[PDB]
């Protein structure tokens, strides 16, 4: 059952993500995978998806079994529309990922990085 | 009949391929002649199993009349049986937990299974990976990969020669407003051979993996290709 | 099972790809070693198969291509031609039309509603194939627009077919739409991959005179056909990016391969 959570994340399915958290799931726990809704969504780009996990009270900072923010992850595979919904509901852009360097700094992502200015 | 099973699997490439299942069924009950040639030359989607305890898949080499032994618990689920050498069942063990790792790293979820059998101047296994999409309406999918690779050792040890064959079933569903139903389904099959060192720090399932890995990675690149290019082009060519 | 080897070997030819029934024919007839229980067994099937995908014909001496449908069936095994008010005899098994003869109430609508959709499939579709039909459907008016176009290429490996069908149910002074879309793809130049797509749409359109509503007829095939196609590129593109990384990624999120012996 945790498994077709992480599928409506990724594919950005609002009306089943909806479902489950109004089941009574928690926005924040992290799924057997080993990361957390926001991570899910922001891997994958769903700008939908991560203003609804925002607005139902996740941790816009928390990082995953890699060590990654749902900042971090929409960086490194290059969403920019998701970087600036993040940034702009105050995500921390100084938290450093795994390899010790922040979103500017591991990114040539020019929009990307543009927005982290 | 040699000729019969020669149209028998040039219609299965030419028939829906989400249906194989209940054609291949179809087409036994037409010809039951060739039940068995059948059955172990169509490609057909991974069945999951329960260990009664994690899920595990089934294929014909983990097979022995009507019971399919666990990668796991290392005993037919319908109990008997064929069994691994012990110099073989530990290192089919250390391939299941590599590949477990494997699985997530690159599926994030899924089902794998590994089985090992040994030859005569070496030992062969399956790599099983089955990752599905379910749990929504309207985006589906199915991820099906058969490896078979054949390990053959030189002299004193330090380099083998490997020979992988891979199939990769890939299926997607997705039903949205604009574009209705678009239904994708097919497969791919690439052939391996390759030699490499095998020292302490690289042992056989080192090497194993990393031919699985690169062939997954070439056959991805080629499926992106034929399911959302070279079909696309052919839709816009009709209109 | 004699009964049952038929019914088999009928549902295999129903589900042939655009361009491939003849291969598909060989691989049951080679398979059932039965031929006369597949000639009158599975004739049915081979009938459902050409009015299934709208299969063009060429009748000689009538230029005009028309396509085998279901509304075309004048259930004396013979087909209407719509346009040039003639029936002929259509083999299933070879394709071949034969035997014309000359052949109401709503005839005027559909000659209107025929002469825009002709220009239509000209300016969308470059081999394109269309028929009109005009019928009562329980006591009910009924405009049908058929629209076909395939491409088969088996040197190149690969055959495409598109079809549509428009039925206009004329309720004065409105007009119930259905229509269904549909599309199969078939490539097997390296691997080999299937699509099959369709679309169902229903609307509504206030009729007027036999052009007026025939050019609004159009309209609305035209808005539909158009948002359509473009949704399936944009769809495309989103499986490429999405949903198949919802299956299997490109590389791990780490975003580096797999250290092998740091596993073992
Ligand atoms: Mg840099
Ligand atoms: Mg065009």
């Amino acid at each position: 059952c945790d498994k077709e959570f992480m599928w409506a994340l990724k594919n950005g399915d609002l009306d089943e993500v909806k479902d489950y958290v109004a089941k009574g799931e928690d926005v924040n726990r992290t799924l057997e995978g080993g990361r957390k809704p926001l991570h899910y969504a922001a891997d994958c780009g769903q700008l939908e998806i991560l203003e609804f996990l925002l607005l139902k009270g996740a941790d816009i900072n928390a990082p995953d079994k890699h060590h990654i923010t749902p900042l971090l992850s929409a960086v490194y595979e290059g969403h920019v529309s998701c970087v600036k919904l993040l940034l702009s509901k105050g995500a921390d852009k100084t938290v450093k990922g795994p390899d010790g360097l922040t979103a500017f700094e591991a990114t040539d992502n020019q929009a990307i990085k543009a927005l982290l200015q | 009949s040699d000729q019969q099973l020669d149209c028998a699997l040039d219609l299965m490439r030419r028939l829906p391929p989400q249906q194989i299942e209940k054609n291949l069924s179809d087409l036994i009950d037409l010809v039951p002649s060739l039940c068995e040639d059948l059955l172990s030359s169509v490609d057909q989607p991974l069945k999951i199993a329960r260990d009664k305890g994690k899920d595990y898949l089934l294929c014909d080499y983990n097979r022995d009349g009507d019971s399919y032994r666990s990668p796991w618990s290392n005993k037919y689920d319908p109990p008997l049986g064929a069994m691994p050498s012990a110099r073989l069942r530990k290192l089919e063990v250390e391939a299941n937990n590599a590949f477990d790792q494997y699985r997530d790293l690159y599926f994030e979820g899924g089902v794998s299974s590994v089985y090992l059998w040994d030859l005569d101047h070496g030992f062969a296994g399956v790599i099983l990976i089955k990752k599905a999409g379910d749990g929504s309406k309207k985006i589906k999918g199915c991820w099906d990969s058969i490896h078979v690779v054949e390990v053959q050792e030189k002299s004193s040890g330090r380099t083998a020669h490997y020979k992988l064959t891979s199939t990769v079933m890939l299926w997607l569903q997705t039903n949205k407003t604009g574009s209705g139903t678009m239904n994708l389904g097919g497969s791919l099959t690439r052939q391996m051979e390759k030699d490499e060192t095998v020292s302490d720090s690289s042992p056989h399932i080192a090497n194993i993996g990393r031919l699985v890995e690169d062939m997954e990675n070439k056959i991805r690149s080629t499926l992106n290709e034929i399911y959302f290019g070279k079909t696309k082009d052919i839709v816009n060519g009709l209109r | 099972s004699d009964e049952e080897k038929v019914r088999i070997a009928a549902k295999f030819i129903t589900h042939a790809p655009p361009g491939e029934f003849n291969e598909v024919f060989n691989d049951v007839r080679l398979l059932l070693n039965n031929d006369n229980l597949l000639r009158e067994g599975a004739a049915h099937a081979f009938a459902q198969y050409n009015m299934d995908q709208f299969t063009p014909v060429k009748i000689e001496g009538y230029d005009d291509q028309v396509l085998i449908t279901e509304h075309g069936d004048l259930g004396n095994g013979r087909f209407l031609d719509p346009r040039n008010k003639i029936s002929f005899k259509f083999d299933h098994l070879r394709k071949e039309a034969s035997d014309p003869q000359p052949e109401s109430a709503l005839k005027q609508w559909r000659d209107a509603c025929d002469s825009a959709l002709r220009a239509y499939v000209k300016d969308h579709y470059p081999n394109g194939f269309c028929t009109v039909y005009g019928k009562s459907i329980d006591g009910q008016q009924t405009i049908i627009a058929c629209i076909e176009s395939h491409q088969f290429q088996p040197k190149n490996f690969w055959n495409g077919r598109w079809r549509s069908e428009w039925k206009f149910t004329i309720t004065p002074p409105t007009a119930q739409v259905a229509a269904v879309l549909k599309i199969q793809v078939h490539y097997y130049e390296d691997g080999n991959v299937q699509l099959v797509s369709h679309k169902d749409i229903q609307d509504s359109v206030q009729v007027s005179s036999d052009v007026q509503t025939a050019k609004e007829f159009i309209k609305i095939i035209e808005n539909a056909e158009n948002e359509y196609q473009t949704a399936i590129s944009e769809n495309y593109q989103t499986m490429s990016d999405t949903t198949f990384k919802a299956l299997r990624r490109q590389l791990p999120v780490t975003r580096t391969k797999i250290d092998w012996n740091k596993i073992l």
